[PDB]
RNA sequence: UGGUGGAGCGAUUUGUCUGGUUAAUUCCGAUAACGAACGAGACUCUGGCAUGCUAACUAGUUACGCGACCGGUCGGCGUAAC
């Protein structure tokens, strides 16, 4: 059993859930106040969000390596609504990102590499393919 | 006499085709290692400007393209052979730069 | 066996009138797992013909400007609405798509032959691709419309007017305009 | 007492059976080549639903296959192809040991030599080339080779003297010597283009055929003509009988099998009892091959079917 | 450091046309044709093609080598770098810009125009041209602009082949009253191998070989050998 | 629809009465000896003879083609 | 032992790696039904229900593919699993068997087999699209 | 649209057409016209096919070795057939 075996869906909320219960994941002091992006109207709904992303920001890691701040910030960009202005595709925000990966860090799940992007440990590899065993296991 | 490469770019096709294949069987014939034509993306250079000076017509375009066609040939051959292989060979319509490591 | 959504049966639908029957496709040799094709079927003259009914409703329900290339999302309506369709009649959805079609095509049209701003109709016959093509445009604009500012959903809309039209009930829009059609036909002949 | 029957028709190939091909060593496997680009080999079953089924089918020779030819052990194959180049098959596996890659213009015929380690091959290129086992080019001759295309090449199978034998479109039916390659006889009898020249199975007799229709016997042993066997159209192949002692024509809808002491009408194939076609020109026999045994002939068509001739004795 | 494949092309192709704009305003009275740049990191040759190179070249090669300054000094390319040579034109007939270039300086003379231009067509006509079409148009006669158009043997107008069957050129004549404008049009000959005219036929041209008299033989013989 | 024009049709005829016994039926035989016989622009004016030629050596066997 | 042949929709091509084995079915190292368009499941098990999982049985297919848009790949992989499949039993079975299967997949739809040759036309000036011109304003 | 021939004192006309046929003055065939020339077509660029050909550490695959994590996943790295 192995991360690409099992729903990618249900993968991040079983992956959040953990990163919860660890209960040693450094969140920032604005998770309450701060948006997601430049072009989000309002704030995430979830109160946990910060462990979603860190876990989608985990699996991201896992499907491949050397994935930077900047890479990052492309992965949750979107469609920036410009009200009477045509709609343009909008970058994601740096310090989330930056934060998360530092938070991520904190766990010794990610680490730099010496190419110059960031890799998952083996000790993050353990945990993500063990996260997939029970999401598997729960079929 | 190490890893000369051989970077030949032009914009006719023919010329260039004609020109590496000469250079390429007269190293053959010579018993030179040779890794053979590397053909790379042909870049096309777009201009696309109102055919008109004044502006009062039906906005009509021209398409002007100008195509750019690169060959890489590589040698594993001493510099003094690769001097004059490089010398002999010369074609208006046809740029050739010499690199060695 | 092959089955629509692989969970609804080409078998034991039936066809009433003959002169349809080899202008709805939908049959054994046309059986297909989803209506989503991607076929060359609007290529020549009378190869829509061909195409599984399911996908010429599918093709239709994507009309208005803003799904014009939206037909995955008209696929998972048309999936909705042949449950709600199962859930609600109880027989096999096919069967009353094939029904409101056969009900909802006018037999007898009105064509303009004189000038314009005058009104001069001829009433002239109806051929059985365009009794199925009027079919579904009607169906399509009857669910479009009705659901349109209203909170009952396109799937269950949908579903409530081949209901109706199967059926030949009046609440039917496709129906409705069927009977102005042929009444227009009927005042001019 | 023994006269044709149509036991079946293997159909399979999708295009004209330009060539087919047999061994004494394997009876039950023939290799025809078709306009498909493709050579098939027949597995041949002899059911009574049908005759033979598909096997195998070689591919990648680009454009249409000419001439099939393979050794006398049933594990190598030889063709010429439209492409302009040969390819030698693992019969086994079916893919491809070598490439030979010398001519210009399109290969229309091949030929094995009998000890199987010279290779004789004609072009459109007014040239034979003489190719080894290995497949490096030994020897292009271009001394008054043809004036026009080389229309057929095949080898003399004898302990005596081994001889080559090629007719072309210039009228021409020239005999080559291996490891010389000069000029022993030039035979001018012929009007019109010619398609094939045919060696007997003892290697003594030579048949030449082509538009003029006039089918024409030379002896290899003096260099002389023979006779004139009158033919009806076009000769798209001759082949002698290797037991019976008949030489087998192709006229254009039909094929005729005759006998070499009475010189008389020994056989006629045609093939039409339905009228659905007739309006039509009738379909082509463009191969002949023989069995292993000599009992049964294997005609090629150009309407995409290879028909069986079983010899019914009484 | 160096530029880019794509702005090095360019910047050649600027060089080419600047050169070209220079050479024309500078040997337009001494029939300048054409130019050949030949580019060696040794020394890049410039060949003038000229319909007198005699004069172009000056007394004992004077204006020659004051061609050579200039574009040395103005490019900025080192000394002995370059050498301008002059070349003599093959046929000065089958060339567009000479023609038109004379046109211009015998219209220049004070000729009719009539006349002049006759004269060039009856010789390109006898150089061997294929067709020619000579157009001069502006204030030939009175305050009204007309165009007066002269054509002999074929001309093409579409497709690819115009690109490279036919040449062309247009210049502008200085008179007293206004200015005309000199369009002339040469076909070339087919030229089988050859640098007159282009190497490949017309492409809706077909040549057919004529058949060689075989005598059919009626009784079998066999040459030995 | 498509028509052969003059080109192909002039070049076609000449083709025949200069080498008739040279050419058949089949098509793909006539392309090659088109080849060789002439020299000729391009592939498709070639192919288009060689059809135009093709579909005259079919109905020469039926009567005498003016 | 193995063949590799690509499915082409578009611009989107599926290469198809099939050897011998036990029956794994593999897209980019993930399985079929984990493909993130699921409405259209089905597409990519069209080749495998109408010829039946025993004929897949001792044969290992791994699947890449790159270009073209979601739908687009869904139709190159769909092409690319049959074609690799009577690549196969062409190669290293009877050609009989190759038929038996050709005959019912051509049946079914031709485009499993024969590529969609049509591709995105060329926009020209004067328009929004290939065929759509600006709006025309007399007065 | 010329040349030469035919018809009108002449501007001019015929060729360049009754009828079929084509996207096409495109062809067939009629024929006081016969030979031609430009446009149309041909042509050039682009899309669609090649498990054939020539090649490739500035493009990739397949295999093998080593490693990480449970025979499987890797756009984790290094050699050899292409």
């Amino acid at each position: 059993v192995t991360v690409k075996d099992v729903n990618q869906q249900e993968f991040v909320r079983a992956l959040a859930a953990f990163l919860k219960k660890s209960g040693k994941l450094k969140v920032p002091e604005w998770v309450d106040t701060v948006k997601l992006a430049k072009h989000k109207e309002l704030a995430p709904y979830d109160e946990n969000w910060f462990y979603t992303r860190a876990a989608s920001t985990a699996r991201h890691l896992y499907l491949r390596g050397g994935a930077g701040v900047g890479s990052m910030t492309k992965i949750y960009g979107g469609r920036q609504r410009n009200g009477v202005m045509p709609s343009h595709f909008s970058r994601g925000s740096k310090s989330v990102a930056r934060r998360v990966l530092q938070a991520l860090e904190g766990l010794k799940m990610v680490e730099k590499d010496q190419d110059g992007g960031r890799k998952l440990t083996p000790q993050g590899q353990r945990d993500l393919d063990r996260i997939a065993g029970q999401v598997a296991a729960a079929n | 006499i190490h890893r000369i490469r051989i970077t030949l770019t032009s914009r006719n096709v023919k010329s260039l085709e004609k020109v590496c294949a000469d250079l390429i069987r007269g190293a053959k014939e010579k018993n030179l290692k040779v890794k053979g034509p590397v053909r790379m993306p042909t870049k096309t250079l777009r201009i696309t400007t109102r055919k008109t000076p004044c502006g009062e017509g039906s906005k009509t375009w021209d398409r002007f393209q100008m195509r750019i066609h690169k060959r890489l040939i590589d040698l594993h051959s001493p510099s003094e052979i690769v001097k004059q292989i490089t010398s002999i060979s010369i074609e208006p319509g046809v740029e050739v730069e010499v690199t060695i490591a | 066996d092959i089955k629509l959504f692989g969970k609804w049966s080409t078998d034991d639908v039936q066809i009433n009138d003959i002169s349809l029957q080899d202008y709805i496709a939908v049959k054994e040799k046309y059986a297909k797992y989803l209506p989503h094709s991607a076929g060359r079927y609007a290529a020549k003259r009378f190869r829509k013909a061909q195409c599984p009914i399911v996908e010429r409703l599918t093709n239709s329900m994507m009309m208005h400007g803003r799904n014009n290339g939206k037909k995955l999302m008209t696929v998972r309506i048309v999936k909705h609405a042949f449950e709600i369709i199962h859930l609600l009649t109880g027989e096999n959805p096919l069967q009353v798509l094939v029904n409101a079609i056969i009900n909802s095509g006018p037999r007898e049209d009105s064509t303009r032959i004189g000038r314009a701003g005058t009104v001069r109709r001829q009433a002239v016959d109806v051929s059985p691709l365009r009794r199925v093509n009027q079919a579904i445009w009607l169906l399509c604009t009857g669910a479009r419309e009705a659901a349109f500012r209203n909170i009952k959903t396109i799937a269950e809309c949908l579903a409530d007017e081949l209901i109706n039209a199967a059926k030949g009930s009046s609440n039917s829009y496709a129906i409705k305009k069927k009977d102005e059609l042929e009444r227009v036909a009927k005042s001019n002949r | 007492t023994e006269q044709m029957t149509l036991r079946g028709t293997l159909k399979g190939h999708n295009g004209w059976v330009t060539q087919i091909a047999t061994t004494p060593q394997f009876p039950d496997m023939i290799l025809s080549a078709s306009r498909d680009k493709t050579i098939i080999m027949w597995k041949l079953t002899r059911d009574e639903t049908n005759y033979g089924i598909p096997q195998r089918a070689l591919r990648g020779h680009s454009h249409f296959v000419s001439d099939v030819v393979i050794s006398s052990d049933g594990q190598f194959a030889l063709s010429g192809s439209w492409d302009g180049t040969l390819r030698l098959w693992d019969l086994t596996t079916g893919t491809t040991t070598r490439r030979f890659v010398g001519h210009t213009k399109d290969v229309l015929s091949v030929a094995f030599s009998s000890d199987n380690r010279q290779i004789v091959s004609g072009s459109r290129d007014k040239t034979i080339k003489l190719w080894n086992t290995l497949g490096v080019c030994k020897y292009t001759v271009q001394d008054e080779s043809h004036s026009e295309w080389v229309s057929c090449v095949r080898f003399s199978p004898n302990s005596s003297n081994p001889i080559i034998v090629s007719c072309g479109w210039d009228k021409l039916v020239k005999v080559w010597n291996l490891a010389n390659c000069k000029l022993k006889t030039n035979h001018i009898g012929h009007t019109g283009y010619l398609n094939t020249v045919t060696v007997s199975p003892d290697g003594s007799l030579c048949a030449s055929g082509g538009k003029d229709g006039q089918a024409m016997l030379w002896d290899l042993n003096e260099g002389k003509h023979l006779y004139t066997l009158d033919g009806g159209d076009i000769i798209n192949a001759l082949c002698f009988s290797p037991n019976r002692y008949w030489l087998c024509a192709a006229t254009g809808p039909s094929i005729k099998i005759w006998d070499l002491e009475g010189k008389i009408i020994v056989d006629e194939l045609k093939q039409e009892v339905i009228s659905t076609s007739s309006k039509a020109e009738p379909p082509q026999c463009t191969s002949l091959a023989w069995s292993a045994d000599g009992q049964t002939l294997f005609a090629g068509y150009t309407d995409n079917l290879v028909r069986v001739w079983q010899v019914t004795i009484g | 450091v160096q530029i880019s494949k794509k702005r090095k092309f360019v910047a050649d192709g600027i060089f080419k046309a600047e050169l070209n704009e220079f050479l024309t305003r500078e040997l337009a009275e001494d029939g300048y044709s054409g130019v050949e740049v030949r580019v060696t990191p040794t020394r890049t040759e410039i060949i003038i093609l000229a319909t007198r190179t005699q004069n172009v070249l000056g007394e004992k090669g004077r204006r020659i080598r004051e061609l050579t300054a200039v574009v040395q000094k103005r490019f900025g390319f080192p000394e002995g770098s370059v050498e301008l040579y002059a070349e003599k034109v093959a046929t000065r007939g089958l060339c567009a810009i000479a023609q038109a270039e004379s046109l211009r300086y015998k219209l220049l003379g004070g000729l009719a125009v009539r006349r002049a231009c006759y004269g060039v067509l009856r010789f390109i006509m006898e150089s061997g041209a294929k067709g020619c079409e000579v157009v001069v148009s502006g204030k030939l006669r009175g305050q009204r602009a007309k165009s007066m158009k002269f054509v002999d043997g074929l001309m093409i107008h579409s497709g690819d082949p115009v690109n490279y069957y036919v040449d062309t050129a247009v210049r502008h004549v200085l008179l007293r009253q206004g200015v005309l404008g000199i369009k002339v049009k040469i076909m070339l000959p087919w030229d089988p191998t050859g640098k007159i005219g282009p190497k490949k036929p017309l492409p809706d041209h077909v040549s057919i070989v004529e058949p060689k008299d075989e005598i059919l033989p009626t009784t079998p013989i066999s040459e030995q050998k | 629809g498509r028509v052969r024009t003059k080109t192909v049709k002039k070049a076609a005829r000449v083709i025949i009465e200069k080498y008739y016994t040279r050419l058949g039926n089949d098509f793909h035989t006539n392309k090659r000896v088109c080849e060789e016989i002439a020299i000729i622009p391009s592939k498709k004016l070639r192919n288009k003879i060689a059809g135009y030629v093709t579909h005259l050596m079919k109905r020469i066997q039926r009567g005498p083609v003016r | 032992q193995s063949v590799q042949v690509f499915g082409r929709k578009k611009t989107a091509t599926a290469v198809a790696h099939c050897k011998r084995g036990n029956g794994l079915i593999k897209v980019n190292g993930r399985p079929l039904e984990m493909i993130e368009p699921r409405t259209l499941q089905y597409k990519l098990l069209e080749p495998v229900l109408l010829l039946g999982k025993e004929r897949f049985a001792g044969v290992d297919i791994r699947v890449r593919v790159k270009g073209g848009g979601h739908v687009a790949q869904i139709y190159a992989i769909r092409q690319s699993i049959s074609k690799a499949l009577v690549a196969y039993y062409q190669k290293y079975v009877d050609e009989a068997s190759k038929k038996e299967i050709k005959d019912i997949l051509i049946q079914y739809d031709r485009t499993l087999l024969v590529a969609d040759p049509r591709r995105c036309e060329s926009k020209k000036f004067g328009g929004p699209g290939a065929r759509a011109r600006y709006q025309k304003s007399y007065r």
